[PDB]
RNA sequence: AUUAAUAGGGACGGUCGGGGGCAUCAGUAUUCAAUUGUCAGAGGUGAAAUUCUUGGAUUUAUUGAAGACUAACUACUGCGAAAGCAUUUGCCAAGGACGUUUUCAUUAAUCAAGAACGAAAAACUAUGCCGACUAGGGAUCGGGUGGUGUUUUUUUAAUGACCCACUCGGCACCUUACGAGGAGUAUGGUCGCAAGGCUGAAACUUAAAGGAAUUGACGGAA
């Protein structure tokens, strides 16, 4: 009774990716973007972005039929910034709010060995 | 104050700004409270010394 | 380093912090 | 970018009919896990349709998991595990994995490492008795005794380098002693790295022995007697 | 369930002791569970069977992630605030000359750390420079502001032309006649 | 056939080092290629835009490949004459210091001319008297001398780590005895800047249009 599905989020510094998935990781359930549910591209990344793709990945889990997440946070990584997003954090309060069951939070964030850059 | 502020900072490493050996620092404690007029920069007596 | 505006403000910088906790002009 | 401010691009221009309803054309499959370990059950996977059999075959048997080692074992400690699996049989709506790899977690490696201390880090690379060529990563690190009022102890070269040989000494020694079977049994209850301190013993004092990797290379030709005997023929209904 | 550590050096351990009530009463207060081990020397931070707020646990870690690494309790305070952001920047990958790399980190810093305080107001975030880390908190504009203008720092445009470039984009935003306009006209 | 200088070279014993050349094993990240996934934007900016994205962009999983770098450990530092110097195990060859009732026998030193070594947009607030230099203290790094217990272990494998006293040499840090024109003003001179009248427009009082001017203007009755 415990159907356990996962949720990979790319929150970055300019957009929101919720990504629900089967748990090999192969099947994508759903997927929204903050730039695909926001109205203007200005506010691709608000937590707005995130209560809203939130509540669409969440119709739509209720509708498959998966009862907990395992939620992976993800930033940008290795170049840029080892920051996660302010959509980031309410998409996970939303769906959290929406009553998936709270499986297992972890982050894995792309960490470079040593970045590629000019040593001048 | 000062020297337990640059303490802590070497101990747990900061950089900050490098003054001459004659004044102190400059904090917010002092920018604040207005040390500075009462004080003063360093003792003038042995800076002519 | 020759502008009059940005100097002053350089070392007002930490006056402005200290009575503030930004209205610098 | 849904707004109405958006100029016009290719973009949007021609789009077929979402007809095709993947998850009522999709199944449902469950996956179990060796029984080496306690808990056998294990998820939900998606087969994408029964057209192929074949396609069962292809997708959940290509499949690579993901647990975590409390998800696994049942440990009340959550166990800063992840162990990857490689599922390659099924059987009836219930699929037989075999093991794949393994990694800590980069949370766990933030903790252990710290500042006015030495970290060792070792690699090998060797071929299992059940003919499987693995590579392991192990990782230690120094300490302070309690006398010390020094605030750092850290180890020379000549220490290092010992240090490093005798672990990958034990490491090869020991995957070489065991098969596969017995090699994930003996990273249960980590084992192997108390034998590395209570061997070690003698070089340098130190605090955090681990493991860090356990990576596949090249994988023997599947038999479905091993991994059936791991795991611990049928007849239907007469349909008219 | 939910748990994460961290260590922390003796010299900072003094100032845990000292102040240790308040991070647990800011906790508890979010239903967040810490504790401190000595021998260990590491801070524990946990969830608990009421806890109803992942945002603010991962925000947990963060906090004693910035405690460790050696910020007072004001700015710990200003990280459990919601909409604020940590953020770490190593410039220890760019310049090959160690002498360099000394000189142009001290043109960041400042005379009286001038430069600096200046940043700090004009993106309203706080920075500390720690030998080859940058530690900065704060909202997620000033946070972009800060790491473009530290990464061309330790590249070798200068602070200054970044801040009369700050002070300027702040004004010409501030002054509701213009959103249209690529404001190159006006930047230098 | 004098010594062997707290002069110099040399050997030997144990060491030390992100010192050097040669391959070698590996970490991730990035880029590309290919395989599957659901189908509607991705990027960047203050907001924008260029660009990519029904031949399925970005994204999740899989490998594969190339080309750079070896993070967290990382600094109160080590090593090199300087620039420089950070994964692994070998191979080769140098070097410092320690310690020796070891060897020679003053072979040392300051260097101008000559030679070797030096990635070669770079820089932008930093500055402390100086010394033929007296004492010192806490820290480190490397070796030896001794004690002491832990930690160790024990017919078998490297007799290592820690406490403290002593002892040499470094990098650093900290207190100490002592000594060798800028300014501004004025300018009847000199060289330069040069000033305005509606515009067309001048030999023509000269058209349209243009801005300026903007409540059009002209008479009666109370």
């Amino acid at each position: 009774s415990q159907v356990f599905g996962v949720a990979r989020i790319y929150a970055s510094f300019n957009d929101t990716f919720v990504h629900v998935t089967d748990l090999s990781g192969k099947e994508t359930i759903a997927r929204v973007t903050g730039g695909m549910k926001v109205k203007a591209d200005r506010d691709e990344s608000s937590p707005y972005a995130a209560m809203l793709a939130a509540q669409d990945v969440a119709a739509k889990c209720k509708e498959v039929g998966i009862t907990a997440v395992h939620v992976k946070i993800r930033a940008t990584g290795g170049t840029r910034t080892k920051t996660p997003g302010p959509g980031g954090q309410a998409a996970l309060r939303a769906l959290a709010r929406s009553g998936l069951r709270i499986g297992r939070i972890e982050d894995v964030t792309p960490v470079p060995s040593d970045s590629t850059r000019k040593k001048g | 104050r000062i020297k337990k502020y640059e303490q802590e900072a070497a101990e747990g490493g900061i950089v900050l700004s490098k003054v001459k050996k004659g004044q102190f620092r400059k904090i917010e404690s002092t920018y604040k409270k207005d040390i500075e007029r009462r004080i003063g920069g360093s003792i003038k007596a042995r800076d002519k010394e | 380093q020759n502008d009059l505006e940005l100097q002053q403000f350089l070392r007002e910088s930490h006056l402005l912090s200290a009575f503030n906790n930004i209205v610098y002009q | 970018a849904v707004g109405k401010n958006k100029r016009l691009s290719k973009g949007k221009k021609g789009q077929k009919k979402r007809v095709v309803d993947p998850f009522t054309r999709k199944e449902w499959f469950d996956i179990k896990a060796p029984s080496t370990f306690e808990n056998r059950n294990v998820g939900k996977t998606l087969v994408n349709k029964s057209t192929g059999l074949k396609s069962a075959s292809d997708a959940l048997k290509g499949r690579v998991v993901e647990v975590c080692l409390a998800d696994l074992q049942g440990s009340e400690d959550h166990s800063f595990r992840k162990i990857k699996l490689r599922v390659d049989e099924v059987q009836g709506k219930n699929l037989l994995t075999n093991f794949h790899g393994m990694d800590f977690t980069t949370d766990k490696l933030r903790s252990m490492v710290r500042k006015w201390q030495t970290l060792i880090e070792a690699n090998v690379t060797v071929k299992t008795s059940d003919d499987y060529v693995l590579r392991i990563f192990a990782i230690a690190f120094t300490r302070k005794q309690a006398n010390q009022v020094k605030r750092h102890s850290y180890a020379q070269s000549s220490h290092i380098r010992a240090i490093r040989k005798v672990i990958s000494e034990i490491l090869t020694k020991e995957v070489q002693g065991s098969t596969l079977a017995q090699l994930t049994s003996k990273l249960i209850p980590e084992v192997i790295n108390k034998e590395i301190e209570n061997a070690t013993k003698d070089i340098f004092p130190l605090q955090n022995i681990h493991v860090r990797k356990v990576k596949l290379l090249k994988q023997p030709k599947f038999d479905v007697g091993a991994l059936m005997a791991l795991h611990g023929e049928e007849k239907g209904k007469k349909v008219t | 369930e939910s748990s994460f550590m961290t260590l922390f050096p003796k010299y900072r351990e003094s100032y845990l002791k000292t102040i240790w009530n308040d991070v647990t009463r800011a906790l508890d207060k979010h239903n967040i569970a810490c504790v401190l081990d000595l021998v260990e020397g590491s801070m524990t931070v946990k969830t608990t069977r009421k806890t109803y707020d992942p945002a603010i646990i991962l925000k947990a870690r963060d906090l004693i992630k910035l405690l460790a690494r050696s910020v007072p309790f004001p700015q710990a305070v200003k990280i459990l605030q919601d909409d604020m952001a940590c953020d770490v920047i190593k410039i220890g990958n760019f310049v090959t000359n160690k002498e360099r790399f000394v000189k142009r980190r001290q043109r960041l810093v400042g005379p009286n750390g001038n430069t600096l305080k200046a940043l700090e107001l004009l993106t309203k975030c706080y920075i500390l420079v720690q030998g080859n880390t940058v530690s900065a908190m704060g909202p997620f504009k000033g946070l972009k502001e800060v790491r473009r203008v530290v990464e061309d720092c330790m590249k070798n445009i200068h602070p200054i032309y970044h801040i009369k470039e700050l002070m300027i984009k702040r004004e010409l935003a501030k002054r509701p006649e213009l959103a249209n306009e690529d404001w190159s006209r006006f930047l230098p």
